């Protein structure tokens, strides 16, 4: 049974035949024809039933990685012991470490190899790059982060990014230290010098927060300071360090200054860092407009995970909901899926490859594709009447009527308004539209309280003969409302004894006397309290005695 | 994180719209020159203040008599002089610096000396009278619109 | 839930019909600081108050 | 002509009326006075160094 | 410090030229703006208030018989001898006649061949400076003559005909006073206008 | 990028853009056609065909030589040159 | 640099000076008129590179 | 050119045409796009857009309008491309500078 199902249709009659009602609603052209683009439950729970499989995969790819460098770390220590073993042997072992996050270990390596003075700028630059953990970041990035590079940034910042920071810029001074004895420039300007602040700046992209903020305005600057010069490398990790954080006033102005003096040697990772800055500061218009930046140039050959980024970007944008007054309708931000189609077919264009998208996203484009992407030998059929007729009765067994032109039926009218200004003139329609009824509701002030859960109105149909009027009435019946003879149609009980008294004393009734044997009443110790506060200000005064004080001796009287 | 809910403000076209319709076509805050039988796009939108009365502290907060007038003789001395500026090709470029900004200003107000005005470019808004140049230097001083001979004798 | 607070919102709005534009000066900067009091020569003594 | 190389007015960051002053004990009222007081020196000694 | 200038106007903002000066305030406001990117030179439209010595930069075309079509030159500055906005006096491709102040010679160009330099963005005259109005308090105390609005009939410079113009009564009370009208009562409102739709593009109604 | 900026960024308000209520009432006056006294202004495409500032000078004839005195004159003729009609 | 107050900033029309105002001798110009600007225009990217390679060549030619 | 622009339209929620001047709530979550009334800065409806303000693009061609020459373009001068008009435009001539 269904209270949405009504009568469409009038009782059979004369008046269809004599009339010249139109016995169907008219084609509402502004209404869109229906189509499925829907995900059944078992879709779904299937869907992330497979993500859950292949991240557990990596999660385990992830721990068997661990198990074998630690287990060859034991043995290579065990093993050695005594004995003399290649620094290079050591060497691979502490990166190896470090790119699984194993910094504890790889310190005393690294300081036994510096102590040693077998570690090179090239060995030094390998080392703060380890430092980083590649190995943790792609675990991480397909576990936890679920494919997002700005949350892989946001999140290896927690595995102890302060501690590894100072490490690294521990590294970094003896690694200069240990440059400078390869002449009043040469430890400042050098390829190595360039290349391990690179390194440096690299391994800091991963810390936390304040890590992060610090390398643009501090290492920067020390860097300018010492006289080394920058290179692609250092301005593509200023620029990520500066969109990471949202500040994307100097990351274009940066890019802008790359542009036009250093031409020609722009890589593709600015165009993904300032897409990152743009997604992470919610600016998706500008990120739209670098994107197309973007595809006329042609030349920085767009990445896998620069296209990833523009899509994530506009997909977060496409669930980004708007204000109230845009959300009184249908939400708005969803037709930004829509642009999905056109960005596969530019990526077509370009060369991108469509696999090389995460899963993660894959799933959001494919819903979106299925929701803006038909085709055209599709389009040829998806108007006939089945398949709106199918939509339609899938609405009904779910249960949703109220928003399909055909199953509603509009009862409810809406009358003129007396205007002052001349009230003997009467108006008559000259028109009629289906107008939301939120358009023209009834001010707050004076409707019933919240008018929902006080009172339950359900809207019927008159059996006797209306002769002009209301055909369909509601009825606002209370919750609470009862039949006025209640007491009598219900059971008797136990509170029948306190009829008409306005304030009982229930406690003389009450049952609990009975079973508690130390029984003791709040009334009776308010009371007991009250009438003590009166004593307190029954006390009154006292008779007391005055004796003159004006001669120099004060007068002492006796009892 | 307080932008992951988009909120397009009231546009400034909506907020005008619905002030207007509240007080009745606004007649008060509309232009005298509104009430003309032809007014222009230009006197037909509100009475908001420009930038054009910046610099003329003649006049404080209201101006008792002739100084509206001479502000707009002002104003369109200047406008002359953007002209002049314009034709000889001194128009500011985009990154000046002192030492090009203050030569340039130099040689516009070489030019603009050796230029006589043109009145005939002169125009009257709504409620202003006319007034001719001799009257206002024999009220405000010659200084106020001084002569060349008067400029060079300062 | 009573909704008064609209009610007071749309009191504003019926307001909003009889206020006016305020006149912000000739030079905008000039009167802010004449009302500001910052300007020299434009400081105004409060107001003396009968003491109670 | 009145004013040529005068320091300017030492405003004060988080000034407070005599309204909420009256709140202010006497430690607040003490420090309220000191930042004051080095805010219009600060001030006025940056100008002395300016001019 | 950045209040070296306070004393130019003490109290007020600190300002980095003379605001007593109107005409270098002017200038300042003028930087500023194309300094903003405001104003410049951008291609003319017909809308933009071309007319009779209005400074444009326009590219010099040169004239050759091997090149069947126009050939575009360096844009340099000129000025409008004349522009008809008549199109039955200037069809597509329509041309204004300009003049190069370089060497003297006068030649007619395209309009898309025109650059004028604007002063705003959005305005349909982007040549055409602001204009002030001056403040009322009696907004709604105003008076329009119906008969002469624009008071083109003013006397301007006496002439020998207004002193046999004889002063009596009749003279002194004014038909002129009759005649004007006030602001208020020349318009009405009406449900028309009550009801009015948007002529601009709702966000969300 | 579906809305576009222009029409809720105040930042690119327009600063020339007259309200919805303004222009109609602008040209919904019909002003008075009676801007001087001996002519009447066509306000209709046949008025418009029977007027002409030739045939003004008829009628302003007319009403000088009704004039009984010289000032009056001298009004009528600084109003129908003020007009711009044809003086024979 | 960030310390003393400095931010990222170059566009398209960009130029870098050093800013000194012109010393206002006791005047009348100084007494009223504002200070005119005085801005030496820098480069706006400096060559570490090529400043060695400059100082190397300089100072084996002594 | 509108005065005060930044602050009467960019800065006031009543666009300088509102006159922001039960009592108000103290610890109140209010929504989004509204506020509680109290003054300017907490309007009944807010007005100002809570993403952020980016200027209309310019209207001006930079590609016809030569700027000064910068003293970091003099360096590659000898290696840059210009139009004509661009090395014997009437203000700072490219071509003098290269010769010079």
């Amino acid at each position: 049974m269904l209270s949405q199902n009504v009568a469409k249709t009038t009782v059979p009659s004369y008046y269809m035949i004599r009339t010249n009602l139109p016995h169907r609603k008219p084609q509402n052209q502004w209404e869109g024809v229906y189509y499925y683009s829907g995900i059944t439950k078992r879709q779904r729970h299937l869907i992330l039933l497979h993500r859950k499989r292949e991240r557990e995969a990596h999660m385990r790819s992830f721990n068997i990685s661990r198990a074998s460098v630690l287990q060859r770390l034991e043995q290579l220590s065990g093993d050695r012991k005594q004995e003399s073993l290649p620094p290079h042997v050591r060497l691979d072992l502490a990166v190896r470490l470090a790119q699984h996050g194993l910094y504890q270990q790889a310190t005393p390596i690294v300081d036994e190899l510096h102590h040693q003075k077998a570690l090179h700028a090239g060995h030094y630059a390998l080392l703060i790059n380890a430092l980083a953990c590649p190995r943790l970041g792609q675990r991480i990035l397909h576990c936890d982060a679920q494919c997002d590079p700005a949350l892989t940034y946001k999140l290896l910042g927690d595995e102890n990014g302060e501690e590894r920071a100072q490490e690294a810029y521990r590294w970094f001074d003896l690694a200069l230290t240990s440059l400078a004895v390869d002449v009043p420039y040469l430890p400042q300007g050098t390829a190595a010098a360039s290349h391990i602040t690179n390194a440096l700046m690299r391994t800091l992209l991963t810390c936390g927060y304040t890590h992060v903020a610090a390398i643009p305005d501090s290492v920067y600057d020390r860097m300018g300071s010492m006289g080394i010069s920058p290179t692609i490398s250092t301005y593509e990790l200023v620029m990520l360090a500066l969109s990471l954080q949202g500040n994307m006033v100097e990351a274009e102005s940066i890019l802008s200054f790359l542009r036009s003096h250093h031409s020609e040697h722009i890589t593709v990772e600015s165009f993904n860092a300032l897409l990152l800055g743009h997604r992470e500061a919610r600016q998706f218009d500008c990120c739209d407009a670098i994107w197309q930046e973007l595809v006329d140039r042609r030349w920085p050959r767009a990445s896998p995970l620069t296209a990833e980024l523009y899509l994530r970007s506009i997909m977060d944008h496409a669930n980004t909901p708007t204000s109230e007054p845009l959300q009184s309708f249908a939400n708005i931000n969803v037709v930004e899926k829509k642009k999905v189609p056109l960005v596969l077919a530019q990526m077509d264009e370009l060369g991108v490859p469509r696999t090389h998208l995460s899963r993660v996203l894959m799933d959001e484009v494919e819903d979106s594709l299925r929701k803006f992407q038909t085709y055209r030998s599709r389009f040829y059929e998806w108007g006939r009447a089945v398949k709106q007729f199918d939509f339609i009765e899938f609405r009904r067994r779910n249960g949703w009527l109220y928003d399909l032109h055909l199953m509603k039926c509009t009862t409810k009218q809406v009358g003129p308004l007396r205007d002052f200004n001349d009230p003997d003139a009467v108006q008559g329609a000259v028109a009629t539209a289906e107008i939301p009824a939120f358009f023209n509701e009834r001010p707050a002030w004076e409707r019933p309280p919240l008018e929902e859960t006080l009172y339950v109105t359900t809207n019927k149909e008159r059996y006797d003969d209306v002769r002009g009027g209301d055909i369909y009435y509601d009825d606002t019946r209370g919750l609470h409302d009862r039949s006025p003879t209640w007491m009598n149609e219900v059971p008797e009980t136990r509170y029948d004894r306190l009829y008409g008294v306005n304030h009982p004393d229930i406690a003389k009734i009450g049952i609990r006397r009975h079973l508690n044997v130390e029984y003791v009443n709040r009334k009776e110790v308010v009371e007991r309290d009250a009438a003590l506060m009166k004593k307190t200000l029954s006390s009154g005064r006292r008779l007391r005695h005055r004796v003159e004080s004006s001669r120099t001796h004060r007068n002492a009287g006796s009892l | 994180t307080e932008r992951n809910t988009i909120h397009y403000g009231v546009p400034i076209q909506q907020i005008v719209d619905e002030f207007v319709f509240r007080h009745r076509n606004a007649r008060g805050e509309r232009p005298l020159d509104y009430f003309k039988p032809f007014p222009n796009f230009r006197a037909l939108r509100l009475n908001r203040m420009y930038r054009d009365v910046e610099g003329f502290s003649l006049m404080k907060q209201r101006p008792e008599f002739l100084e509206w007038e001479l502000f707009t003789r002002y104003r369109q001395h200047h406008q002359q002089r953007r002209r002049l500026a314009l034709l000889h090709g001194l128009e500011p470029v985009a990154n000046e610096t002192a030492q090009e900004r203050d030569t340039r200003r130099h040689r516009l107000d070489e030019i603009c000396e050796r230029t006589p005005f043109d009145e005939r470019e002169m125009r009257v808004n709504d409620d202003e009278m006319r007034v001719s140049v001799e009257t206002l230097r024999s009220w405000f001083g010659v200084y106020m619109l001084p002569s060349p001979t008067v400029v060079n004798a300062v | 839930t009573h909704g008064l607070r609209e009610k007071e919102k749309h009191d504003f709005t019926i307001l909003q019909r009889t206020v006016r534009i305020p006149f912000q000066g000739y030079d905008m900067d000039r009167f802010l600081a004449q009302q500001k009091g910052t300007p020299y020569g434009a400081q105004q003594l409060p107001p003396n108050v009968v003491p109670s | 002509n009145h004013v040529v190389g005068r320091a300017p007015e030492p405003v004060v960051p988080h000034e407070q009326p005599q309204e909420v002053l009256r709140h202010f004990s006497a430690e607040e009222r003490a420090m309220y006075e000191q930042h004051v007081k080095e805010q219009t020196s600060r001030q006025l000694g940056e100008w002395e160094r300016a001019m | 410090p950045r209040n070296l200038n306070h004393a130019l106007n003490y109290g007020i903002a600190n300002y980095a030229y003379n605001r007593g000066n109107y005409v270098e305030t002017q200038d300042s406001i003028w930087e500023e703006q194309t300094a903003s990117g405001q104003e410049g030179w951008s291609p003319a439209t017909h809308a933009d208030g071309l007319r009779e010595g209005l400074p444009v930069r326009a590219r010099r075309p040169i004239f050759s018989s091997s090149a069947e079509q126009r050939i575009a030159g360096g844009p340099q500055r000129a000025v409008i001898i004349q522009y008809h906005h008549q199109p039955f006096f200037n069809p597509e491709p329509r041309l204004v006649k300009v003049a190069f102040q370089c060497d003297g010679t006068i030649m007619e160009v395209p309009i898309s061949d025109v650059m004028i330099w604007q002063r705003r963005y959005h305005g349909p005259e982007r040549t055409v400076g602001d204009e002030s109005r001056r403040y009322n308090p009696a907004a709604m105390r105003r008076y329009v003559d119906v008969t002469d609005p624009f008071n083109e009939k003013t006397s301007n410079t006496e002439h020998f005909l207004d002193k046999y113009e004889p002063k009596r009564n009749a003279d002194t009370v004014a038909d002129k006073y009759r005649t004007t009208k006030q602001i208020t009562e020349i318009d009405k409102w009406t449900r028309y206008d009550s009801a009015r739709a948007d002529n601009y593009r709702p966000l969300s109604i | 990028a579906n809305i576009p900026r222009s029409v809720w960024d105040p930042a690119q308000h327009n600063p020339n853009w007259s309200d919805s209520y303004g222009h109609d009432i602008t040209n919904r006056r019909a002003w008075p056609a009676r801007k001087w006294t001996v002519g009447l202004e066509p306000c209709t495409p046949r008025e418009w065909l029977q007027f002409s500032h030739r045939n003004l000078a008829y009628a302003y004839n007319g009403a000088l030589r009704a004039c009984h005195s010289l000032p009056s004159m001298l009004l009528l003729y600084k109003e129908m040159k003020q007009r711009g009609v044809k003086v024979d | 640099a960030r310390e003393e107050g400095y931010v990222f900033h170059h566009s398209n029309s960009s130029r870098f000076v050093e800013e000194t105002y012109r010393h206002p001798g006791e005047s009348l110009q100084s007494r009223y008129l504002a200070l005119q600007p005085l801005h030496t225009e820098v480069s706006a990217k400096e060559d570490f590179q090529r400043l060695y390679y400059q100082a190397q060549k300089h100072h084996k030619q002594q | 050119q509108l005065q005060a622009q930044d602050r009467i339209i960019c800065g006031t929620h009543g666009a300088g045409i509102v006159a922001h001047q039960a009592p108000a709530a103290d610890l109140s979550r209010t929504k989004p796009h509204e506020g509680t009334g109290t003054s300017e800065r907490d309007p009944y409806i807010r007005t100002l857009h809570n993403q952020r303000s980016a200027a209309p693009e310019s209207s001006v061609s930079q590609s016809h309008t030569v700027n000064a020459p910068t003293v970091d373009e003099c360096e590659m001068l000898a290696e840059r491309w210009g139009t004509m008009n661009y090395w014997h435009n009437d203000t700072f001539p490219r071509l003098v500078v290269f010769l010079k």
